[PDB]
């Protein structure tokens, strides 16, 4: 049962040291990506009944 | 002939008493087939069954139902004497056609609940439709090969009321005669299942042995005595009057003749109406839904 | 309003609904059964005397034909102990047999509550079987592990008047038949609508009349579902 | 012995709450408070599908939005066409417990898989006018939950042991092996980057992998077991469902939750989530017959699309953004628009 | 797969003959089959088809009343008979199989024929002859009637190509799809109208006769053809 | 996260009495039924007791029925256990777990070392 318990260690420090980000600049950037394809989706702005292939 | 006149006074208040039932008659029985037809589900061989059944019997409520009235308060028949010919022949053609479709759902039922494992492939599509179509061409061979033909003849113009003769009218008792006892046996077989079905789960108290046999009873015995309580007199009277004088007045003649026509009204409240899928399914064509897409019922 | 192939397209269609159409009737005609069970039980046993009629496979199929109809009879065997997740698909299945060791019984208890009280197994009845009866009574007549000391209940207990046992062997046998049994039967009883019901059995793993058994239990099943359906009972 | 295992092991787990902590600095639903309210959201069924016999419990659409495939427990899969609502192919299975299926991005290939711990792929487009079994891939020891396509040789596959895989097509092996999950996974997302996957079990953890490199990078812990994930269109963040009746919205690179979507009047469980082309709506479905759709940047409720009977199992969305596929256990069908 | 045709022979006027393709290699249940007959040097014509399940049926107008068409499923056969044999009917015919759904290649494969000798839509492509030497690139031009553009987005336009010696072979279907297994060498395009097939390096074994073919209407038309 | 913490541990002389602590975080403590599990040493593990949201229904191993007691706070999100007159065979370890899916009646939580939502045990033991 060692095993394990070495390798649960070894998997956390593995994952320990690693780059973060602030949490406002990624909601900024989400945001952003966000309100930059807000008229190329028909689901939120319905496309004209012609240019519709289900009619 | 126009001498002719009903004794009836100003108080007609019957007009609606039986006018009621022809018109319940044909506005609710064209909800079943509408129903039947529309929903994708319930397309079962046993619902195609009661769709004939609904067919024969909406015939009924618009030729002979609305016309006969005139006939069966005042006596007149001011009609045509043509459509005579043709009145009479759709009267034992369409009656006759609701007798044997009551038989096949009897044994359809009977067959559902007697030998449960093997019901699909036994009562397949295909056999609904020799139970459909042979009622139907046995009515017909009988409605116009003793009336049509006028082989049954044995006064002035006016509403005709040909009755049978000597040597036809035993035709007309045996055809009653046959279904009649096939339903009650194969009915009395079903209750006898339920019966036995309802004590090995009480496992016995008799305190809802009762209960199970009084719902079973409640739920047989109304057909039984809805069918059998409209079709009786007249074959009593038919069989009297045969062999015998005609002693039988008219003034009981059109409520007989009357009271087997209600039966065709009875028909769709009690084989369709009294299960709660067909209400739910009638239901929603009254609040408009069934315009915006399909559903399904609860079954 | 269409094109060439638009109508042979449409016709393809149609030819494939007719095909589905046919292959419509050997599903509806043909019964299917969940067979679960611990490791101690006979399972294996009843499943090798059901053949009167590929190295990580999780499941194993059975076909065995009977008054001339045939059933499906499914059984696990390379799954994991955790089965919370894949006794879902069995939502359309006619029944389930449970096995049963007499001679280990609270676990049994308690997967069968389990399976009793779930929310999407409801609907479904379940065909109990309590095999290895031979080696109960020799157990019980040996005397040398009383059954009161895993369960204190057993004192306050009697032989039902309805009870009826075939063979003129002993009474304690019957009587601690019957315990488990209504032990079994307690669980059921709590509940409500009689949408599923139990059918206890006394069966054993070399006994040839299994598969009446399980053919009467299915018409029973069949026959109170059409009953309930016509306001029959 | 293990207790200084177990001690090393909490601290530093304690360390890392402590570093997440510190790197959180604000709440998304502060700084969305002045964008514009998506308004009521109002859909219709087009078209409905019929034709399957047994329940419905996965599809997938095609890389051309016009075909879609789907697989029932009758034994079935069935290639439709959402236009004219045709009926192109009705390939038979042999085992008919299936509980996945998955379209290949050149619409060349199909996969299936079930309770026989096998995952079978079918060729479409052959000289004869049949479809035949080209490929019986069996190394597993649990049940198939979800399988994904990366190219026309490469199959992602998760199973109901605590491992997932990568196959070759061309041999039958198993190239690389994923492992480090408690419970069974279910679920399982790619990436755009086609680099990057995530994966759902039932250990309210959610794990995030590498294609080539064969191993674990981060770890994301929700109240019970998890039964579908997605990524966002844009492919630094994913969403979770449980069946504690929450949504959450998880961000790679801070490595922290962010939004949770919840209801005091929802008690069932969620089965499928998806996202939409401009990442906008989030479409969830639940176990009360019901799907709703939820504004994912201030977590209000906006619409439902009621029309099913029984159980909603799956939901897609198309790549062009111009429909979505809902299926339920009562064999049917329904594409909204 | 394999389409052997049996048959032909010499027959005086006013006689019946039998003739049989018979299939190998393929599911022939799931496949309509056409009958495309050859003059000894004029052009291709239409004369039958039937279609998957025998539930439809269609003929030229020029054998509408003396030719019919049948088909043995389990036998994996097709046959036709003819009547009232008249000096028309002296040519080479040719059993083509097609299969109709989203994405499908119809007239996939031709047989090699069996010769007979006896004792609407129209297509202009009259440019004869235009010999070229090897390595530089060619282009052939066609005219329609009538416009084959359809509301769903579809041309249905199909072009063919016979080598000297043997049976044709699908090159382009739809005006712009390309078949499996010719190069990418050979490219095709049109407006509704016009349309034009290209190639842009030739090599030795392109010497042959390119045909043309509409599907919009069931009167089917070929065309002249060109000689390169 | 979810953690579940127990305590109570130790040894004790025969007939005496003991109670056991479950303390868990991470969850909401009202909408759960839990489960007390117990591993003899050389056996597989058993069910003991079980106690439902409010406390309404509760169910003992009839070997244990009798003696032991189970009771939840709620509002200090704990469960505790009440263990009096032990026997030579009632030494074992100790486990407070928790059904998987919230507002339901049924759980599968006695599970060969895989089941997830389990605490770490305590040893009690008696002689
Ligand atoms: C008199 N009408 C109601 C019917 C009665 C039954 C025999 C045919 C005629």
């Amino acid at each position: 049962s060692i095993a394990q318990a070495r390798k649960l260690v070894e998997q956390l420090k593995m994952e320990a040291n690693i780059d973060r980000i602030k949490v406002s600049k990624a909601a900024a950037d989400l945001m952003a990506y966000c309100e930059a394809h807000a008229k190329e989706d028909p689901l939120l702005t319905p496309v004209p009944a012609s240019e519709n292939p289900f009619r | 002939c126009i001498k002719s006149s009903y004794a009836p006074w100003p108080r007609a208040i019957l007009y609606g008493v039986l006018g009621l039932g022809a018109l319940l008659a044909v506005f609710g029985n064209l909800l079943v087939i509408i129903a039947i037809l529309h929903f994708k589900q319930l397309h079962t061989p046993t619902n195609f069954l009661v769709a004939s059944l609904a067919c024969a019997d909406f015939l009924v409520g618009v030729t002979v139902m609305p016309f006969s009235t005139v006939r069966s308060v005042e006596s007149c028949w001011y009609f045509g004497e043509s459509y005579c010919k043709f009145h009479t022949c759709f009267d034992t053609s369409f009656c006759f056609a609701s007798l044997f479709h009551l038989c096949c759902i009897s044994i359809d039922r009977y067959i559902a609940v007697t030998d449960p494992l093997t019901y699909p492939t036994k009562f397949t599509v295909s056999v609904s439709g020799l139970c459909i179509a042979l009622s139907w061409f046995f009515s017909v061979t009988y409605s116009f090969s003793i009336f049509y033909t006028g082989a049954n003849e044995e006064t002035c113009v006016g509403g005709c009321q040909a009755p049978l003769n000597q040597n036809w009218v035993l035709l007309c008792f045996l055809l009653f005669f046959l279904p009649t006892v096939v339903m009650v046996f194969l009915y009395g077989r079903i209750f006898l299942v339920a019966k036995y079905q309802a004590r090995k789960i009480e496992g016995s108290y008799k305190e809802r042995v009762a209960k199970r046999e009084r719902k079973a009873a409640k739920t047989l015995g109304i057909a039984m005595a809805a069918f059998l309580v409209s079709w009786l007199p007249y074959i009593i009277d038919a069989v009297i009057d045969a062999y015998m004088n005609f002693i039988t007045p008219a003034y009981v003649y059109e409520i007989l003749v009357w009271c087997v026509y209600y039966n065709s009204a009875m028909n769709p409240l009690i084989y369709a109406f009294f299960y709660p899928w067909f209400r739910k399914a009638i239901k929603l064509i009254v609040s408009g839904k069934v315009f915006r897409a399909d559903s399904s019922t609860t079954n | 309003t269409l094109s060439a192939e638009d109508k042979a397209a449409v016709e393809r269609s149609k030819m494939i609904e007719k095909q589905l159409q046919k292959d419509k009737q050997v599903y509806r005609a043909t019964h299917r059964l969940l067979l679960l069970g611990a490791d101690n039980s006979g399972k294996s046993t009843i499943v090798k005397q059901m053949r009167i009629y590929v190295k990580t496979s999780g499941i194993f199929e059975t076909k065995f034909q009977v008054d001339k109809v045939n059933f499906h009879m499914f059984d696990v065997g390379a799954q994991r102990d955790e089965r919370r997740k894949w006794i879902q698909c069995f939502n359309d299945v006619t029944a389930i047999i449970f096995v049963v060791d007499s001679s280990r019984l609270q676990e049994a208890l308690n997967d069968f509550k389990s399976i009793w009280n779930n929310r999407w197994l409801r609907t479904i009845s379940v065909i109990l079987f309590l095999n290895k009866q031979d080696l109960l009574a020799e157990k019980v007549l040996a005397g040398k592990s009383k059954i009161e000391d895993y369960f204190p209940e057993f004192a306050r207990y009697t032989t039902p008047e309805d009870a009826t046992p075939e063979p003129g062997e002993d009474p304690r046998v019957t009587r601690a038949k019957y315990f488990i049994r209504d032990e079994f039967l307690r669980i059921s009883t709590a509940s409500g609508d009689g949408r599923h019901y139990c059918y206890p059995h006394f069966t054993c793993s070399v006994d040839t009349e299994n598969a009446r058994r399980i053919f009467n239990d299915c018409r029973d099943i069949i026959q109170r579902m059409h009953l309930r359906q016509y306001e029959l009972l | 012995e293990l207790d200084q295992l177990r001690q090393e092991a909490e601290q530093l787990k304690n360390q890392i709450r402590d570093a997440r902590k510190a790197c959180a600095d604000a709440t998304l639903s502060q700084i969305t408070n002045n964008i514009d309210p998506v308004g009521r959201i109002q859909m219709r069924t087009r078209r409905t599908l019929r034709g399957h016999l047994a329940k419905i419990y996965a599809m997938h659409w095609g890389t051309d939005s016009r075909l879609l495939v789907s697989a029932s427990q009758d034994g079935k899969l069935i290639i439709w066409d959402s236009y004219t609502t045709n009926k192109v192919h009705a390939i038979p299975l042999r085992s008919s417990w299936v509980m996945t299926c998955a379209y290949a991005p050149s619409g060349n290939y199909v996969a299936c898989g079930g309770l026989d711990n096998i995952c079978s792929i079918y060729n479409l487009k052959t000289r004869e006018g049949n479809v035949r079994v080209s490929r019986e891939l069996a190394g597993h020891t649990g049940y198939l939950s979800c399988c994904r396509f990366l190219d026309d040789n490469q199959i992602v596959t998760s199973s109901g042991d605590t491992t997932c895989a990568l196959w070759d097509i061309e041999t039958g092996q198993q190239t690389t092996t994923f492992t480090g999950h408690t419970g069974d996974v279910m679920s399982l997302s790619l990436a755009p980057d086609t680099r990057l996957f995530v994966s759902g079990a039932c250990d309210a953890s959610a794990k995030l992998w590498d294609v080539r490199e064969g191993m674990c990078r981060q770890t994301f812990t929700h109240e019970s077991d998890i039964n579908a994930i997605c990524f966002f269109p844009n492919g630094n963040a994913f969403a979770t469902g449980s069946d504690d009746a929450t949504c959450r919205l998880f961000d790679l690179r801070a490595d922290q939750e962010l939004m949770t979507y919840s209801h005091d009047n929802i008690i069932c469980g969620i089965t499928s989530v998806s996202f939409s082309k401009s990442g906008r709506l989030l479409l969830a479905g639940y176990d009360d017959f019901n799907c709703n759709v939820w504004d994912a940047l201030k977590a209000d409720r906006a619409g439902v699309l009621a029309g099913h009977d029984n159980r909603v199992s799956c939901l897609g969305v198309t790549d062009d953004g111009m429909a979505v596929a809902t299926g339920s256990w009562d064999s049917f069908l329904k594409i909204w628009n | 797969v394999q389409l052997v045709e049996s048959g032909g022979g010499l027959v005086q006027p006013g006689g019946s003959r039998k003739l049989s393709c018979s299939a190998s290699g393929f599911a022939f249940s799931s496949f309509g089959m056409h009958w495309v007959r050859q003059a000894p040097e004029k052009g291709l014509e239409w004369v039958a088809y039937i279609s998957s399940g025998s539930g439809t049926i269609y003929y030229a107008d020029t054998v509408k009343g003396r030719f019919t068409i049948s088909r043995d499923d389990p036998k994996n056969t097709l046959f036709l008979q003819m009547t009232s044999l008249r000096s028309e009917d002296t040519a080479m015919y040719y059993c083509v199989r097609s299969i109709y759904y989203y994405g499908s290649s119809p007239f996939d494969f031709w047989g090699q024929g069996t010769t007979l000798t006896v004792s609407d839509i129209v297509m202009t492509q009259a440019t004869s002859s235009v010999p070229v030497t090897p390595g530089e690139s060619v282009s052939i031009s066609c005219r329609s009637s009538k416009s084959l553009l359809h509301s769903n987005g579809n041309t249905y336009l199909y072009w063919f190509l016979q080598r000297p010696g043997q049976s044709p072979q699908l090159l382009i279907y739809r005006m712009s799809n390309l078949a499996s297994g010719v190069p990418d060498r050979f490219s095709g395009s049109g407006s509704g109208t016009a349309f034009t097939l290209t190639i842009s390096r030739l090599e030795a074994e392109d010497v042959g006769v390119y045909y043309c073919m509409q599907h919009l209407e069931y009167p089917l038309t070929f065309g002249a053809g060109t000689k390169l | 996260q979810v953690q579940l913490q127990e305590s109570g541990g130790g040894l004790v002389q025969p007939g005496g009495s003991l109670r056991l602590s479950c303390a868990a975080s991470g969850f909401t403590f009202s909408n759960y039924k839990m489960n007390w599990v117990r591993q003899a040493p050389g056996k597989g593990l058993e069910w003991v007791s079980d106690i439902s949201q409010s406390g309404a229904s509760i169910s003992y191993t009839g070997s244990v029925k009798g003696r032991f007691t189970i009771s939840r706070d709620n509002a200090k999100n704990t469960l505790y256990l009440q263990m009096n007159s032990l026997k030579p065979e009632d030494t074992a370890v100790y486990y407070c777990a928790r059904c998987p899916a919230p507002f339901t009646r049924d759980c599968f939580d006695v599970t060969s070392t895989t089941y997830a939502y389990r605490g770490q045990g305590t040893q009690v033991t008696v002689s």
